[PDB]
DNA sequence: TCTCACACCTTTGAAGTGG
DNA sequence: CCACTTCAAAGGTGTGAGA
């Protein structure tokens, strides 16, 4: 497994504190910024949404 | 008004009746048990910060000899004040009450020049954890007597060691 | 008293599979 | 979207030596 960088996780976490659901292009703007496939961001939110319960 | 309930109080009490020791190290060491609480009373649309704070239980040094604690001086000039801002802060009261606030990632250090913002303690003094709920004049503080402990560099009372080993999942390679 | 490397465990968490 | 699983890496235990 390759884990996400210190940078990335923090930036994903901050966004989740705000919107806990993202739109189709919202996932892309965020993907590029952190330099991850927009898949990985979708899945992160899905996994974070789950685990927070 | 606002009120707080210590989660897993019963487990804490099994510790409070032997003389709770907590290990401190230079890297920082967790507390066992974990400090978790349920909160109720917060205005759900208000944003709050939840800090943890550790403060002197008395002003004495101690020693463990002959299977007993005993005062052996005045508590030395401890220690660079430090707080633990709960990582979910700041957050709507709703978020805080939703389910247990855990203070499990809090770490205790003996290092007085620590670069991690961990809470600094002095070996062989008694301490008392406090939770503060602060708005983001008014911030209230709750103390649970049974959470008081003695900071140590290694376990003294071997009863405690075994109490940690039976109940702390990370220590399971030491059980029966 | 304090520190550190082990052995031995758990939790973590991105990715997997199905609904 | 959710429900759960998969299974190494990350990392928390007390030990016991050696200061």
């Amino acid at each position: 497994r390759v884990l996400f960088s210190q940078a990335q996780v923090y930036e994903l976490e901050r966004r989740f504190k705000q919107q806990r659901y993202l739109s189709a292009p919202e996932r892309d703007q965020l993907a590029s910024v952190l330099k991850l496939t927009s898949t990985q961001v979708k899945i992160w939110f899905q996994n974070r949404r789950y685990k927070s319960k | 008004g606002i009120k707080v309930f210590l989660h897993e109080r019963e487990l804490w009490l099994k510790f409070h009746e032997v003389g709770t020791e907590m290990i401190i190290t230079k890297a920082g060491r967790r507390m066992f048990p974990s400090y978790k609480v349920k909160v109720t009373g917060l205005n759900p649309k208000t944003k709050y910060i939840l800090l943890m704070d550790i403060v002197p239980a008395d002003d004495h040094r101690y020693k463990f000899a002959d299977n007993k604690w005993s005062v052996t001086g005045k508590a030395e000039p401890a220690m660079p004040g430090r707080l633990y801002v709960h990582p979910d802060s700041p957050a709507t009261g709703a978020h805080w009450m939703r389910q247990l606030v855990s203070f499990q990632k809090l770490k205790l250090t003996n290092n007085h020049l620590d670069p991690f913002g961990h809470i600094i303690l002095n070996s062989m003094h008694k301490y008392q954890p406090r939770l503060h709920i602060v708005k983001a004049t008014a911030f209230c503080t709750h103390v649970f007597p049974e959470t008081a402990f003695i900071a140590v560099t290694s376990y003294q009372n071997h009863k405690i060691t075994q109490l940690k080993i039976e109940n702390n999942p990370f220590a399971k390679g030491f059980r029966g």
